[PDB]
């Protein structure tokens, strides 16, 4: 846990119903190594007739 | 009458009479074809770049 | 529908224009009968009514 | 509120298809989201099947006679297509009696 | 009807070969969550603690 | 506050051309999907990183 | 689905457990060897053209290796309660129209941008008791959802009476009150529904809603009359259109990568997954490092998949085998 | 009203992040009570790992 949260966190809040979301990744500014990447997708198509 | 190559998946095909659009793709003839004009945005209202 | 309601076409056509229309597009032109015009003109009446 | 074709009818007065609400443009799709479709040089074909006289074009003799009966026959055929790209860019409530 | 066709417009094609056409839809997720699990990999019930 | 960012590539993907089956997409800040000619596959890693 | 790859991934079907790199006769066949050493293990997997075996396994570099139940990997069916607000009226006020709307965030995009809007209305009556409020109401529920102007299914529709509590009553757009003959009904069940799968093209997805409720006037003011409650999941999708999946994507790294973009001149692929059948999941990680210089890692998954009777019992023999084979301690699960 | 970041949703429809009433600015400061530091130069560093 970040933030500085020291009582924890609820069960709730842990449960099968529940959506995440991507914020930052931060590092030190002494002696920082690597962290993050990046993420694709792909559409689709549709047809018709006569 | 057999196979040559060893991921040869095509054989020799042949037909006597009427031909019909079965025929023609059956022997890889026929296609749909691509409607590049035609498109479609699905419509949503985008919160982001918010 | 059974019985036509102003109150069920609200909601869905604020709903829909929320998450996918600006607040400078929402105008929804209906083309229907005369018979569904007076209707409408029903509707719109017991709703003031209220 | 055509009485010919919708033959069904609305208790409350009239035609129960002037009863039914269509938003047939949910937006601007900047794109024409119905449109007729037609295919080009292949349209309507026409010709006749006829022997000795044809009142159609007004022939009176027939070098080429499709059959002896004097009679003329007139065959026309048409492609047809029309599309919509997405119904989600339609709405529209409709009474339950024009339902199955 | 004449009038209601007339009103849309019409576009022409090469053939009576059936045509498709892209769907490009949205880009932006949210991944839920299945469970979790305490520092010793037992999972974290609803009635329970931080 | 600092901020970091990695992504690991394979250098196969150098001059990398692709075979346009389906279109290929990028995805905006917006959170629409635009579709792209391009065929390589750097120029989508490119965009999903910044 | 395409996944997420450390940087490779493996996929071996273990169909059949044998003793021996002799008595693989039958696709599927599989045996794990290592040497007495325990310094170097692998798996003798029985391919449908032949006789494959995959890469060797550094006992010392394994990171971690875990087997999994298929019941953690079965996507639970969220379905909610709804019941009128006993604190708002226990019963439906005669000239009040009860709309409920089903809010659908995923509908055919990826977003929860995407979203989407079914309804359901009743107008209550004098007299109308709370059974046939929910009766009246599934129907107008099931009608718009399952009607012949849906291009996927996106709810199911149940009722429950309190002489049964447990048993959930289906209605469809081909249910009428002439078939719900009880008048003990509690509550409306809406579950979400599993969509079409294809192999390869289509990957296994939802359509996630929430039941939001209206307001009705019934003194002065306006006040919403349900209560959408979420209750434990009792139907799930198992396993398979998920491991196919997995194994058809799996295949490309040690096989052919297009899978049909050449249509007739295409390598044509068997797979050894059958959905429909339920399958318990090994998945072992580990890396191989150079000699000298070369001491940057080099990370590799090998994944197993079992067929899963109720009690896991193709899946605890082959762990008990790799254990024996290779002295580790793998969880029988 | 952003959905893909505001998980949880109100009883009375959308983001319960939309019924959240905020007053910036106020008063009037002579300077402006919030803004973005930055550092002069450029704290921008990008490498290959190659
Ligand atoms: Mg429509």
């Amino acid at each position: 846990l970040m933030g500085g949260n020291t009582q924890g966190v609820p069960a709730e809040r842990l449960q099968q119903g529940e959506r995440f979301s991507i914020e930052f990744a931060p590092v030190e500014k002494e002696l920082s190594r690597k962290v993050g990447d990046v993420r694709f997708t792909s559409p689709v198509s549709m047809r018709n007739e006569w | 009458a057999g196979k040559l190559g060893k991921f040869q998946m095509l054989g020799f095909q042949h037909w006597k009479g009427l031909t019909s659009d079965n025929h023609l793709g059956a022997i890889f003839q026929q296609a749909p074809q691509k409607a590049t004009n035609l498109m479609v945005q699905l419509l949503a209202f985008y919160r982001g770049k918010s | 529908y059974n019985t036509f309601s102003l109150k069920l076409l609200e909601d869905a056509l604020y709903e829909l224009s929320a998450s996918k229309l600006a607040m400078d597009d929402r105008l929804f032109v209906i083309k229907t009968g005369e018979r569904g015009a007076i209707q409408f003109h029903k509707e719109v009446l017991k709703t003031v009514s209220g | 509120d055509d009485p010919v074709r919708n033959k069904i009818l609305h208790p409350m007065g009239g035609v129960a298809f002037s009863y039914r609400y269509d938003i047939w443009y949910i937006g601007t799709m900047d794109q024409p989201n119905i449109f007729k479709c037609k295919i080009k040089g292949d349209n309507e074909y026409r010709g006749y099947q006829w022997g000795i006289r044809n009142p159609f074009t007004g022939q009176k003799g027939n070098p080429y006679m499709s059959f002896d009966e004097d009679s003329a026959v007139i065959h026309r055929m048409a492609t047809l297509g029309v599309c919509v790209l997405d119904p989600t860019r339609t709405m529209s409530l409709i009474p339950a009696i024009l339902q199955g | 009807l004449d009038t209601f066709l007339n009103s849309f417009p019409t576009r022409e094609f090469e053939d009576d070969n059936e045509y498709y056409w892209d769907v490009i839809g949205s880009s932006r997720r949210n991944i839920p969550l299945v469970e979790a699990r305490d520092e010793n990999g037992v999972v974290v019930a609803a009635n329970a603690a931080n | 506050t600092t901020i970091r960012i990695q992504h690991k590539v394979a250098g196969n993907k150098l001059n990398k051309k692709l075979a346009m089956g389906i279109p290929m997409v990028r995805n905006l800040e917006s959170g629409k999907q635009v579709k792209d000619t391009a065929n390589m596959w750097m120029h989508y890693v490119d965009w999903e990183v910044e | 689905m395409v996944i997420s790859i450390n940087q490779v991934r493996q996929l071996y079907v273990a169909k059949a457990l044998k003793a021996n790199t002799a008595a693989l006769t039958t696709a599927g066949d599989i045996v794990p060897k290592a040497d007495t050493a325990k310094t170097t293990l692998y798996f003798q997997s029985m391919s449908p053209a032949g006789i494959v075996a995959s890469d060797k396994i550094n006992l010392k570099h394994v990171l971690y290796a875990k087997a999994t139940p298929s019941e953690a990997l079965a996507h639970k069916l969220v379905r909610y309660s709804v019941t009128l607000d006993a604190d708002v009226s226990a019963t439906p006020v005669a000239g009040q129209n009860y709309i409920l709307r089903l809010a659908f965030r995923q509908y055919i995009g990826l977003s929860e941008e995407d979203q989407y809007f079914k309804y359901g209305e009743v107008i209550a009556r004098s007299g109308m008791t709370a059974s046939d409020f929910y009766k009246k109401m599934a129907i107008s529920l099931a009608k718009n959802l399952e009607n012949k102007t849906e291009s996927t299914p996106l709810v199911n529709i149940y009722l429950i009476s309190a002489a049964a509590a447990s048993t959930d009553v289906p209605v469809t757009s081909a249910t009428k009150e002439s078939d719900l003959t009880a008048t003990d009904y509690n509550q409306i069940i809406i579950e979400e529904t599993e969509q079409p799968w294809v192999l390869g093209m289509m990957p296994q997805a939802f359509i996630p809603f929430t039941p939001q409720f209206l307001t009705i006037t019934v003194d002065g003011e306006d006040r919403l009359w349900g209560v959408a409650t979420v209750v434990t999941p009792t139907k799930t999708v198992p396993d398979g259109h998920l491991i196919a999946d997995l194994e058809y994507f799996c295949m490309g790294a040690r096989g052919d990568i297009y899978r049909g973009m050449g249509y007739p001149n295409i390598i044509k692929t068997t797979y050894l997954v059958d959905p429909g059948a339920v399958y318990d999941v090994l998945d072992i990680h580990y890396f191989y490092t150079g000699s000298n210089e070369s001491v940057q890692k080099s990370e590799k998954t090998i994944t197993l998949v079992a067929v899963d009777d109720g009690s896991h019992t193709a899946m605890n023999a082959l762990i008990g085998a790799i254990n024996t084979a290779s002295g580790l301690t793998i969880a029988t699960l």
